[PDB]
């Protein structure tokens, strides 16, 4: 088909820009919300192996605050995302100076290329996204609350205001979908307000890991 | 105050002196001109008497009926234009305004005359003849009347128009010569939308309001100006109010531009920043839709390529295309997006240069460019994923071909094109690539280097290099290679140079900032800029 | 959730472990709350 | 504090659990001090706004002054600030009790 | 039209060098790196 690809194409486009836009990049107001018509008008809105075909629609996005914090959002074609397939992207990295990318994957991306993918992390952290998950922004889901990402200043204010260790806190694991939708690695503690029935609202923490 | 009000027979108070001043009582007079040749109805002589003795004198409530009915005439006048049958209105609106026109120099019944004035879409020739030679009834006129006065008057119209542009020639100066030297925001920054949408581009459509004539006046005045004073943002301000008068939806001025299509491809790629091969082959489509005897559209295309927005665009992505091009390993002659995009760079490059020949062609572009400067750039490219390779593999390379130089410093296309490359290794923020590429910059043919739009994305491009402005050797070498020969001569790089040491003092090292304090001291005969600029420099750093 | 024109913000799902899977930790202990909440006051019975 | 409770309590449900009886602690007063609600009362409104916003420093769950103690204290007795303003009115002090 | 000559200038040559010399380097740093 080509309507139904093309649509499931403009949802994925948008749901990145939405966390793009969560993530503190600089994402402009005009793409948060650019409808049906515009994307085909863009793109091309005959996929069916023509103009919009992907590895044209990836988005390099900087950051709010600082110009030299990019991130990069490719859209492999093959179903199957393969070592040599990844090991490209990492070269098309390397050549600018940014180092956080996204991988939005069609099916089970191979198990090799993932030790490939966690053995170069400390150097470029770059994550996997099935395709199927990011049809919907879970963010928007009535029982997901709001959540927050610390710095490390007001974490160290937190845990000298309660007097608590660390490790005393409430956890969130690191596979968690909205911990992946939000980026956040091990050891980062998530601020979450929640409207209650009792005292009209609470405010708890989470620490990743 | 009083004046024309003989012309009808209601005198006025020349006529009401004249006459009194040989008159022996003025009781009975006055009594009979108030009565005779007033209201002719018992109801107000028979409610003098009440008002009177109320202690409220006549003339409150004299003055109240003349404004109150002069302001239901205007009302029901306003209705009319827009009740029944739209010619017959339209010739009583034209009786009406001509026995109006002997009342026009009263400011009382003034508005009464403006207002009908305004109530007719199409004022005869005579009546606007006679407002336009007085200076507030000119002001007053409404937009349709306005309009009616521009429609036959070129040289009053571009005396209104010139004065919009002088405010957006300063808008766009101020703008390139900002303190703020950032990435995040920048001349070409905004979108093309906010621009037309500002309040010059929108002003000006205004006072074209709907006619083709105007607009097409108001683009002829723009070209002539660019032709004389070579400022290409007149080419800009005319492609905007076109683009702004498309989306408002005025197909009259959508249909008699020649360059409709391919101005609205380009504003769709300009929004985009991004020529893509679809939009690409569409402009490379309009070029080729250009029939002979019809070559003043394809000077029309040329001067909307002119574009600092549009050359920007185009050059980037020209430039983008050649490191795809290194990328997938593919020789310059095998690229014929490349070709139209380096044809669609010279259309652009040369609107100004066969406007002024008046010959409406495509110039030659030499095939040495492509077979040989390319090469260089591509050269280079690969030298640096070398070095890359090189450095995950168990000396960069920085030797510069005289071939490369020559045709840098021979070549306008080349000279851009190396430019652009030479920013977007500095986005990269490689210290190699560009300490290699200096000697390149060192001279420029065109002084395309030291225009302005190139040295405020130059300085941009650097800001993000504040960590690498601590290094004296490198900031030495970019400001004696290539600012230092043109700053104490061109007023626009030494300022340029200025704000950028501004924008990021903290980093350069204390003996380097020291000599660019005292080699970059304001001259006397220069402009106060750099003297401001200085000055804040030393108020902020100490 | 996927589907087109079915609303994706109150599709609950009534099932804990898909929840857990699909929304994460604090959308699990909201669900938890509101099936406990039924089970309980389902006949009327009221806990704090 | 009306728009804060629109989006906390959807479906418009509005039996809460709180925990003073604002009505009934009005009704022991009034028949404790013999209020007698027909003649004018010598109640300045200005006495009620300013005495609700005192006593709702009186009322603390999370004791502290750095900001996250604060913010934490507004939060834990937001719903019964929201209460008690909306009984203690000054129109209501006036018309109602 | 403009005159595109196939035969290869210093410019061209060098530019297939480099590039021969970029690919045996890039089939040595797959070979020391997918180890």
């Amino acid at each position: 088909d080509d309507e139904e690809e093309t649509y499931r194409l403009w949802k994925i486009r948008k749901t990145i820009m939405q966390l793009c836009h969560d993530r503190g990049y600089l994402v402009t107001q005009d793409e948060l919300d650019q409808t049906l018509e515009e994307f085909k008008a863009q793109f091309g809105d005959k996929p069916s192996e023509g103009r919009p075909r992907r590895t044209d629609l990836t988005v390099l996005v900087a950051h709010n605050d600082d110009p030299t914090d990019q991130m990069f959002v490719f859209f492999p074609e093959e179903p199957k995302v393969g070592i040599k397939t990844i090991k490209v992207y990492c070269q098309r990295m390397q050549e600018e100076n940014i180092t956080r990318a996204l991988i939005v994957v069609q099916q089970g991306m191979t198990p090799s290329a993932k030790q490939s993918l966690v053995d170069m992390a400390p150097k470029y952290i770059l994550e996997q996204f099935l395709q199927q998950e990011l049809l919907i922004n879970i963010t928007e889901h009535e029982l997901v609350p709001e959540h927050v990402v610390m710095t490390k200043e007001e974490v160290t204010e937190l845990l000298a205001r309660y007097k608590l260790r660390e490790n005393q806190l409430p956890r969130i694991q690191a596979g968690d979908p909205v911990a992946r939708y939000f980026g956040i690695k091990r050891g980062q503690v998530v601020k979450i307000i929640r409207p209650s029935e009792t005292a009209g609202r609470y405010i708890t923490y989470r620490l990743v890991q | 105050m009083f004046a024309g009000l003989q012309d009808l027979g209601v005198a006025n108070g020349e006529d009401l002196k004249e006459t009194l001043t040989n008159c022996t009582e003025p009781l009975k007079a006055i009594e009979q001109f108030q009565t005779e040749n007033g209201v002719l109805l018992p109801s107000l002589q028979s409610a003098l008497p009440f008002l009177d003795l109320h202690g409220t004198p006549r003339l409150e409530f004299h003055q109240s009926v003349f404004d109150e009915l002069r302001d239901k005439l205007l009302e029901r006048v306003s209705a009319i234009a827009s009740e029944g049958k739209a010619e017959e209105r339209y010739k009583k609106l034209e009786d009406l305004l001509e026995k109006s026109f002997s009342l026009v120099k009263m400011p009382s019944l003034q508005p009464v005359v403006m207002c009908v004035m305004k109530h007719l879409p199409k004022v005869p020739e005579k009546k606007l003849k006679l407002v336009m030679a007085d200076k507030e009834l000119y002001r007053a006129c409404a937009v349709e009347v306005k309009r009616q006065i521009w429609q036959d008057n070129q040289a009053l119209f571009g005396d209104e128009v010139s004065p919009l542009l002088k405010q957006y020639i300063l808008e766009k100066e101020s703008a390139l010569f900002s303190t703020e030297l950032s990435v995040l925001h920048n001349f070409f920054s905004p979108s093309p939308k906010t621009r037309r949408q500002g309040e010059v581009v929108q002003r000006l459509t205004r006072m074209v309001g709907k006619n083709v004539k105007l607009y097409d006046m108001v683009l002829q005045f723009l070209r002539t100006l660019f032709l004389r004073t070579r400022n290409v943002h007149y080419c800009t301000l005319r492609a905007e109010l076109l683009m702004s008068l498309h989306d408002l939806d005025v197909g009259e001025i959508c249909t008699v531009d020649p360059c409709h299509k391919f101005t609205w491809c380009l504003d769709a790629c300009i929004r985009e920043r991004f020529v893509d091969s679809k939009r690409a082959r569409e402009l490379q489509g309009f070029l080729d839709g250009v029939k002979k005897g019809q070559e003043q559209v394809l000077g029309d295309l040329s001067m909307i390529l002119c574009d600092p927005f549009a050359i920007n665009t185009l050059a980037l992505s020209t430039v983008r295309h050649l490191q795809e091009l290194v990328g997938q390993e593919t020789l310059p002659r095998d690229s014929p997006d490349l070709l139209l995009l380096l044809r669609l760079l010279a259309l652009g490059q040369g609107a100004w240069d066969m406007i002024d020949s008046q010959v409406f062609k495509e110039p030659k572009m030499e095939v040495e460019l492509i077979t040989r400067f390319l090469p260089m750039l591509m050269s280079f490219l690969v030298d640096d994923y070398t070095f890359n390779v090189d450095q995950k593999l168990p000396s960069y390379p920085n030797t510069l071909p005289e071939s490369f130089t020559k045709f840098l410093q021979e070549q306008r296309m080349a000279c851009e094109v190396g430019l652009y490359y030479v920013l977007h290794i500095t986005k990269q923020r490689n210290k190699n690539a560009l300490l290699r590429l200096l000697p390149g910059l060192v001279e420029t043919f065109g002084d395309l280097a030291f225009g302005d739009i190139f040295l405020h994305l130059l300085t941009g491009n650097l800001a993000l290099l504040a960590d690498e402005f601590a290094l004296e050797d490198f900031c030495s070498s970019l400001f004696d290679g290539f600012f230092l020969t043109a700053s104490p001569r061109k007023e626009n790089v030494h300022r340029h140079a200025l704000r950028l040491l501004i924008h990021l003092h903290p980093r350069v090292a204390p003996s380097k900032l020291e000599a660019l304090q005292k080699a970059l001291e304001p001259t006397g005969q220069s402009g106060e800029a750099v003297k401001e600029l200085y000055s804040q420099l030393g108020e902020k750093l100490e | 959730l996927s589907e087109k024109d079915v609303d994706p913000v109150r599709t609950t799902s009534n099932d804990i472990v898909e929840i857990f899977t699909v929304l994460g930790i604090e959308a699990v202990r909201k669900a938890l709350e509101r099936e406990l909440y039924h089970v309980i006051s389902f006949d009327g019975s009221y806990v704090n | 504090d009306r728009e804060v409770l629109r989006v906390i309590f959807p479906t418009g449900d509005s039996k809460v659990v709180l925990p003073c009886n604002l009505l009934r602690m009005i009704w022991n007063a009034q028949k404790i001090f013999h209020i007698n609600p027909r003649l004018p009362s010598d109640l300045h409104p200005i006495k009620v706004v300013e005495g609700v916003k005192e006593l709702s420093k009186k009322l603390v769950i999370v004791n502290g002054d750095d900001p996250l103690s604060r913010q934490a204290q507004e939060n834990a007795t937001l719903l019964f600030n929201i209460h008690l303003r909306s009984t203690l009115c000054s129109r209501r002090m006036a018309e109602e009790f | 039209m403009l005159v595109i000559p196939p035969g290869l200038s210093e410019e061209e040559e060098a530019l297939q060098k480099k590039f021969n010399k970029l690919k045996k380097k890039k089939k040595a740093l797959l070979a020391l790196k997918k180890q």
